[PDB]
């Protein structure tokens, strides 16, 4: 009768997610600008242990964690408690880009990938 | 950066004296040597706050050279008859009918039907390319005549296809009907779909004798060599009923096969009824029957997921079992894999004074090194210690090559932490073909990986393995046990679940105590009966884990190296088909115990209550700890101390799963709780489920349920259980050179459950 | 505070021209007249904010005054055995075996089987008093002979009993045996147990004809005159298989029957198999067959939950149609309720030119008034306008009576605020049995009440009740639409989800457009293929809420004032049964649309996304706002507005709860999004299935599943679906005096939608 | 063999149940007392109605809003839109016990019950 070709019609729900990603983007960087010392609570211990993340940080956590794998980053062991590098997701089969820096801890490597989510969406605005 | 250059696995998990295992190798590419050695695993942390890695060579017949070879690992899932007198290239006409359900249509070319060698262009087949069903024809000399379809494919819709060659007409038709209904199709009866057509063109070529196999969900690559038909092209999702006629059809009997009819039934060279064989024990086979009489049987690779839902699906019954007419589908994912069929490189018979542990064979190739372990038993019908730990071989299968990290979009929100990744978690990626996906994966099109092989190198399962939620896994994190066990003289043997589930309770009750691993998420029904019967005559265990005995899961038996899982949710966000919930090795509903009335607690005294992996937290004591009842636990514990402050899983004895207890899910009455876990943050997360409906403040230091219970209850006959509910229980023995409140409480237990004396009452 | 002094309840929720509805009401006290009057409900919401509440009065023949008397309620669900002839009150020696599973053993006095006269203290009963199970016969004089167990009874544990009556022994004997298995009960064979016994005691008495009708669950009140034999002291649990036996059962007879043996048939005098009438489309009948031959059929009483695991049950099959010979049990509950049974105080033939619409009966009588809601047809097979509102009688039924507030704990967290109840929940919680409970409440066994009967007064339905969620519910919420529709001047008639099931599409087809309430949470699969044919052929619809289809229903066949519902997961922290998912009144899976491929996308555009009542949000345009398509949508409206920022319910027309777009689910392709909602806290929460598995931040403002989309697709032959997707949608319309985007929408539509020309395609 | 009166078994959980509201009891009054503010803003918009409530205010509502139905509390409509009272349910077939001060709007008598709450929780100490 009407539909035809499946190319015709797109998940209209990438409008929307676009505009909740682009509203929440910002509602993240004003937290960041507002409540600075969360990075320093971050850096001090990244894993929460003993002393869990304040409400702020856990809200900035809350979106960096669950975005899209692809893209993403991740933490690449080259040599175990010595050397980590930040890799990027890329598509199946290929090999992840990694940033140039090693760092010598786990931690001093996630307070790294925090750092640079951070400055990732302060380049989208 | 790294690279990963060779990769090997076994036929068999556990092998007892007399037995034979035997290994497979694949070298990058086929040059040089490799060296083969057998060692025993004591230790995988490397972490330096523990003892460091430790294993020990074992001299054995299989150690020395080997030729280093690449192996091809065929990939996908398909169905395969063979062909050898070219019984479905008939000389004259001929037709081919399916229906058809795809779910990755745009994804390049993908063979639904075939009897084709890709690389003469000879033969038949039927695939989607470019979006459209296309039938080709080919004659060997690189030509080909081909009718396109009218209407691409809508993703998720069941289609009626069926391509005719007419050498009288010297044409070629295709006529594809779409056959939606109320409930088999992504979308329903509302949207008005024209994606039918009839469409012809010219034949200007015969078609040859492929000298393949005929494939459904493929097409073949070349002459079959030896007999071995590679499958390349792979399609996704089902096909149903297909079949082959030695005529020419027309538009009126297609309109009658895509409403259910058989025309012509006399004209049928082959016909698939993909659901034969299904009864009240499920269809646990990969046979595929030829309905037609002719004996075209076909079988099933690498696993497509069987006793799925058909085109003629309208929701009456779920269970394929009671209504097998309409679940004559299968559903086939270019990613399945159930055996990687190489080509072995040595094999090894247990001698009779090995002691049964945790093996591996160790593979040094250049500056490489690669693990295969697998585990040894004593000899069949006894036992040579005192004590037994199962090796949770049926979770390592359901964790095989998981790849959460990369595929999940929560999978950091879940862990609490960025994951920190190695060399194994980059050769997943680059070659998933080598290596196939885990059953907390999802298949390419989006849908739960349902089976998952012990035939392939699992790369998860190398002791200095590190996994993505912020230490060690599964059988790297039970060698902790193992390391503290030999740390402290205790003789044990070892037992997998997969021997559990052969042997049943007359292989526990050899021994005065059972230790659990670190995580046996996964059971089957039968290791429920056997715990429950060993414990309730006089056994005695130690649940040294949480999240244990959650998932109902089942061996293939047609092939024992198989387990079948289904799950109404999981961390990707795949689907769960909605009538596809019983298994197809069993015909059980299966899924969570719980939901079939085996709660955790009914059998080792706490379930399931909440996971969280940013760190663990500590114990502290209740008041029945301080009961004179258990004075034999709390040994050198002051009731004033912390248990478990400090670990290499988290730095913490309690977190990563936490297990609780609950007298409605069946913990024993004479229960005593003598501790519980705290210092749990919001990561901590719980399951919605009857007990606990979704709302604000569901999560770790707001909610009651996320907590670990320590508990311990007696049974008839002197027996006894002992659980610490906590998956990172075992990371905190070697805690400060051994000398820490876990170790000491779970010595306490271990040293009175060995005694030639009654587990203390209650 | 004040007190509720009269409620009623109506015989069926809908009328025709021609046809009676009848009318029951219940005073405190036997004493003085009440008045009745007709009204024509417009406007329930009293909130000063709005337009006030609003109603017509009616001249009408029922209209009058009436004698006020107190009806006694008949609480509690069991099994009535009529028996005048006092057969199954032996004069020489007899005995009564059963399987029981107690889930409140120490709650006072239960009747597990009787033939007793409680007044008199005459004949014979099987009882938990003081939790034992206790056998007792009684002559009439007040004296009466017991036989006390040894071992009182665990909760939840299967047990076999016995009760023995041996005059030539002068003699009481009850044998004791638990026949727990892995599966059927709270705790499994791990826990040593020992509640068997066998107890004898002197029988001083006989037993007299108790002049009762035989009972199980419960006890006899007095001597039944007029054949109603009241039941009281009920009993919660199950009942598997109760025989009655004509002669003295001795050990081995109690130990046979306690393994399923039917020891001595012929003997027999009496026996119910509680399985029997389970066929293919379920037992849905009150009806209970003698198996012994001697034709002392029961008769279900107030609903107990049929299709219930049994004794045996063992866990292979969950489906109680596929093996009826482990569903022998019936589930009691002291709070069940199907029909008060009450004598009518009068009817009501709807006269010719009454107008269908919304009505009430308005009840005065003294300080009180209350309201006995109703609904009136057109004649029979006729339309009397171009719209049609579909009143959500199937989710009244399932809130009906509702004490979220007053039972789950949780149920202030999910309202985001403190709950504000008025005088008919203070009236609900002081005489719960003249009321009953709801599908949301759990029984006070802790499992969810799955029965809900429209012969009740449901007090949630009056028009000026206001609900704990904030603001008001169901039909007080739905009159929103009906004052915005008579405030526009639309014509309008109404229909019953209950004659949408029972007429099928053929009602909507005589409809231009047919409009949904606020809350069309409850649906039969008949309902669902009425719209989804409707749709498909030109029909019209506005969604003009959310969650909306969301839960799968049956009416029962012979009660049609009944309807059925099993929820996997519910606000109460009750207990979902193992094996009872399978509705008793078609024995079809039911449970979530979703889970059966109908998911709320599929039909009407969009499906269940998220739930939170602290207050409600507004929608901002999307992209597809601006397009020509959906002019006619938009015309009043500017793009840069806002749509709903203000409203009655929770001050937005996006909140409560909130439907999404989704292809995945069947969301038809050329659908348009028109705006979605925004403004959502933490409160606002995601019920997790297979496309959101659970983690840290799954709440408002955190996750892109928390909003609504304001959708549109076309159908062929110039049908259309237009979809709002928030609950409170329709509490937005009256705002600022009906000059605002909510009401421009909405009309725009319905002006497009009664045209006669096709709806703009797509 | 040992399991015999089901009176001799309580049910444990009670135990740890007891330890967690003492604990998670001193962490709201700490919590209300480090930051004195939420009481303000509680006051202003129970609702949260476009303001919605602050990380720690919300970790209030969070404890109070899922007791124990048994001896909490609800809002009772005696003259709606003009007079309400704090109701404490009791057992079933049992008035609510009702409060003596009259609200005249329910945002009002929402704030009542925050601070009756906390007054409950500090006299539990
Ligand atoms: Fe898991
Ligand atoms: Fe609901």
């Amino acid at each position: 009768s009407c539909v035809r070709d499946p190319s015709n019609y797109r998940d209209r729900s990438a409008d929307w997610y676009a505009f909740y990603d682009e509203r929440r983007r910002k509602e993240i960087i004003d937290i960041i600008d507002e409540h600075p010392e969360i990075v320093e609570e971050h850096a001090a211990n990244p894993f929460g242990y003993r002393k869990h993340p304040s409400p702020y940080l856990q809200r900035v956590h809350n979106y960096f964690r669950m975005q899209p794998t692809f893209g993403r980053y991740y933490i690449y062991s080259e040599r175990e408690w010595d050397a980590y590098r930040i890799a990027t997701i890329r598509e199946f089969g290929e090999l992840p880009e990694l940033g140039d820096e090693r760092f010598k801890t786990e931690e001093e490597a996630m307070h790294a990938v925090f750092l640079r989510r951070i400055e990732d969406v302060r380049a989208e605005l | 950066m790294k690279d990963i250059a060779i990769r090997g696995y076994c036929d068999r998990p556990s092998v007892a004296t007399g037995e034979t295992i035997r290994f497979y190798v694949s070298a990058n590419e086929t040059r040089g040597t490799f060296d083969a050695e057998l060692v025993r695993l004591i230790h995988g942390d490397s972490n330096p706050a523990g003892p460091g890695y430790k294993e020990e060579a074992i001299k054995s017949d299989l150690e020395g050279q080997y030729p280093a070879r690449f192996q091809r690992t065929q990939f996908g899932s398909y169905v395969e008859v063979a062909d050898p007198d070219a019984g479905l290239q008939p000389d004259g006409a001929f037709s081919v009918h399916l229906f058809l359900w795809s779910t990755t249509p745009s994804r390049g070319r993908q063979g639904i039907a075939s009897r084709w060698n890709d690389e003469r262009q000879s033969g038949w087949n039927l695939a989607i390319e470019d979006g459209r069903v296309v039938f080709t024809i080919g004659d060997g000399s690189g030509a080909t005549s081909s009718v396109v379809s009218d209407r691409p494919l809508f993703q998720q819709i069941w289609y009626s296809i069926t391509g005719v060659y007419d050498p009288e007409k010297k044409q070629l038709r295709l006529y594809q009907k779409s056959v939606v209904n109320r409930t088999n199709s992504r979308f329903g009866l509302v949207v008005p779909l024209d994606s039918d057509c009839a469409v012809s063109a010219d034949a200007t070529v015969k078609a040859a004798d492929s000298e393949t196999s005929l494939l459904i969900a493929g097409l073949g690559e070349a002459a079959a060599q030896d007999g071995r038909t590679w499958c390349i092209a792979h399609y996704n999702g089902k096909v149903d009923a297909p079949k082959i006629y030695g005529c020419a059809l027309g538009q009126d009997d297609a309109e009658k096969l895509s409403r259910g009819e058989i025309v012509r039934p006399i004209s049928r060279l082959a016909h698939w009824d993909f659901s034969a064989g299904i009864g009240l024990n499920g269809i646990p086979t990969d046979h595929v029957v030829d309905a037609s009489g002719y004996g075209h049987h076909g079988r099933c690779m690498n696993q497509p997921s069987r006793g799925s839902t058909g085109w003629n699906w309208d929701g009456h019954e779920e269970n394929f079992i009671h209504c097998p007419e309409q679940y004559g589908a299968l559903w086939f994912h270019e990613d399945c894999l159930d055996d990687c069929r190489w080509e072995k490189d040595f094999e090894f018979t247990v001698p009779e004074g090995l002691k049964s542990d945790f093996y591996a064979v160790k593979i040094r190739y250049e500056d490489t090194e690669d693990y295969i372990p697998f585990f040894v038993l004593p000899p069949r019908g006894t036992a040579t210690a005192p004590i037994l730990v199962i090796a949770s071989t049926l979770s390592y299968l359901a964790y095989a090559n998981e790849q959460i990290m990369h595929k999940a979009d929560i999978g950091q929100a879940v862990a609490g932490h960025t994951p920190v990744l190695n060399e194994n978690d980059v050769e997943l990626h680059k070659n998933l073909s080598y290596y196939g996906l885990s059953t907390y994966d999802g298949h390419i099109d989006g849908r739960g990986v349902q089976y998952t092989s012990w035939r392939r190198p699992i790369m998860n399962l190398r002791p200095k393995h590190r996994q993505g939620f912020g230490s060690i896994w599964e059988l790297p994190a039970d060698l902790h046990l193992i390391d503290w066990l030999n740390h402290n003289g205790f003789e044990y043997d070892v037992a997998t679940e997969h021997d559990l589930n052969d042997q049943g309770a007359e292989l526990l009750r050899r021994y005065k105590v059972v230790l659990t691993g670190s995580h046996p998420e996964y059971q089957t029904w039968a290791n429920a009966d056997a715990w429950e019967d060993y414990l309730a005559d006089g056994g005695r265990g130690m649940y040294l884990a949480a999240n244990g005995m959650y998932w109902i899961v089942e061996v293939h038996p047609e092939k024992p190296w198989v387990m079948e899982v289904r799950k109404e949710l999981g961390v990707t966000a795949w689907e769960a088909p909605p009538g596809e919930y019983h298994y197809s090795t069993n015909g059980r509903r299966g899924g969570r115990f719980r939901g079939r009335a085996r709660a955790t607690q009914k059998i080792w005294g706490t379930g399931m209550s909440s996971f969280g992996f940013d760190h663990s937290g500590y114990f502290v004591q209740m008041p029945d700890s301080q009961d004179e009842r258990v004075a034999w636990i709390m040994e050198g514990i002051d009731p004033e101390e912390r248990i478990g402050d400090g670990g290499l899983v988290g730095g913490g004895a309690g977190g990563y799963e936490l297990d609780r207890y609950d007298l409605a899910l069946g913990t024993p009455p004479n229960t005593l709780l003598l501790a519980s876990s705290v210092e749990h943050s919001v990561v901590y997360t719980v399951i919605p489920d009857d007990k606990a409906f979704p709302h604000p403040g569901m999560n770790g230091g707001e909610h009651p349920f996320v907590r670990a219970d320590i508990t311990y209850f007696s049974t008839a006959n002197g027996g006894g259980m002992f659980a610490t509910s906590s998956i990172s229980w075992l990371g905190s023995l070697s805690w400060n050179d051994y000398d820490n409140n876990v170790s000491k409480m779970t010595k306490n237990v271990l040293n009175q459950f060995i005694k030639d004396e009654p587990a203390p009452r209650v």
